[PDB]
């Protein structure tokens, strides 16, 4: 999905609001930010109803000018909301009776999601591989400033996992796939504007192809 | 036009969240109390400077954790959610690694703890896999212009720490000495291992 939290390589932000070292307080700065985790777990591990993939993907749903000015854990809060109630599991009506007030939620799917790829190729270490020029309206894991460029392979995991893309919108053909450490030039991804050296993408099977 | 929309406080939302959940009885005893413990207390960034400082001194400890991250975490018993399959990044004199999740804010949570504000911050998702030298400078890390700097965006399941070079002046050090300089803003990568 080509939306407003695919962020690397947006220009125009300032500084990053850190200090190295600097003391970043406590783990939790109000007293309700262990929520949105720990409900994400109840809800995945617990329940079953949803998986983690589901939580990034509500999250991506969140209207742009809503996930802009929203806080990091209130996203979070936002997103396992709105999972709640698409799953029939809560009602908005009885989460903004308890809040006191408006709680508006993501906003709906425009994709059913894709299936695991069918016809994918087992990389080895120091092949070239191009990143599939393809469009996913739905959750995907790879960022855009990667799509279509070219890389090598520095690592197969050992594991393998469900494909984002289908098992992000709770789909039943998710299977199972590696996923690589594509290094890239900077040049590759930035031409002449970038400062850096390069930038390793951990990237699924069915993002790839022969370069 | 662009206006924020309207939002009960976000406390009230966060808690009325919980509240729906629990009065349904899909919320277990203790279960979030127990994650915030988790959360608070075991997922730490001491855990990484103790896989550091013992990578520094055991040379065997050391090629293990940077060709199997996982066992050499397991070990240890690190492994946990946000931690399942490890790979550590080997710091070199001609090489400077550094970690971001440029779509969210993955971070391997059991050893470098829960990340930062500052790491979940646009300005370091939208900054650091373009321009890693100026954003490290900025934030008080000088890289030297002899130095690669590569960027690892965790964008699957790969769960990453940064093995920093060890500094002059450390040699003979016990491993509690050495966990010490090791900081979580040295395992995310930002940072160089300091001796006073
Ligand atoms: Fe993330
Ligand atoms: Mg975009
Ligand atoms: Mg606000
Ligand atoms: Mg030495
Ligand atoms: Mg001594």
């Amino acid at each position: 999905m080509d939306g407003v939290h695919d962020l690397a390589g947006v220009q125009g932000f300032g500084k990053v609001p850190h200090t190295v070292n600097a003391d970043i307080g406590p783990t939790f700065h109000a007293e309700w930010e262990h929520l949105p985790y720990s409900l994400m777990f109840a809800g995945v591990a617990e329940l079953g109803a949803f998986s983690v993939d589901e939580v990034r993907y509500v999250v991506e749903r969140m209207e742009p000018r809503h996930y802009m000015m929203t806080p990091y854990y209130e996203r979070y809060v936002i997103g396992v909301a709105t999972l709640m109630v698409e799953k029939g599991i809560l009602t908005q009506d009885e989460l903004e009776s308890l809040a006191g007030g408006p709680f508006p939620l993501s906003r709906p799917s425009e994709s059913e999601g894709r299936p695991a790829p069918v016809e994918t190729t087992t990389f080895e270490v120091g092949q070239r591989v191009r990143v599939r020029d393809e469009y996913v309206p739905g959750h995907i894991r790879m960022p855009a400033y990667c799509r279509g460029r070219v890389g090598t392979i520095s690592h197969r995991t050992t594991e393998k996992w469900p494909f984002p893309d289908a098992i992000g919108h709770g789909r039943n053909d998710a299977g199972e796939e590696p996923t690589y450490h594509v290094k890239f030039a900077a040049e590759e991804l930035f031409g002449s504007d970038t400062d850096g050296g390069s930038v390793v993408v951990d990237l699924f099977e069915g993002y790839l192809e022969p370069a | 036009e662009n206006a924020a929309p309207a939002q009960a406080p976000v406390s009230d939302r966060a808690w009325a969240l919980f509240r729906a959940l629990d009065g349904k009885g899909l919320v277990p005893d203790g279960y979030v109390e127990g994650w915030k413990k988790t959360f608070e207390e075991d997922f730490s960034p001491r855990r990484g400077a103790e896989l550091v400082a013992r990578a520094w001194t055991d040379p065997e400890f050391r090629q293990l954790l940077l060709t199997d991250g996982t066992a050499a975490v397991a070990q240890y018993g690190y492994l946990g959610p946000q931690g399942e399959y490890i790979v550590a990044v080997e710091d070199t004199p001609t090489l400077k690694n550094v970690i971001v999740c440029s779509l969210c804010s993955c971070t391997a949570w059991p050893i470098l703890g829960l990340p930062p504000t500052w790491y979940k911050s646009f300005e370091y998702r939208a900054r650091v896999v373009r321009e890693p030298r100026k954003v490290l400078s900025e934030m008080g890390t000088e890289i030297a212009s002899d130095i690669e700097i590569r960027v690892y965006d965790t964008t699957a399941e790969t769960r990453y720490m940064v093995l920093p070079q060890r500094p002059a002046g450390t040699e003979g050090w016990s491993q509690e000495q050495l966990q010490e300089i090791v900081t979580k803003d040295c395992l995310i990568g930002v940072a160089i291992p300091q001796v006073p």
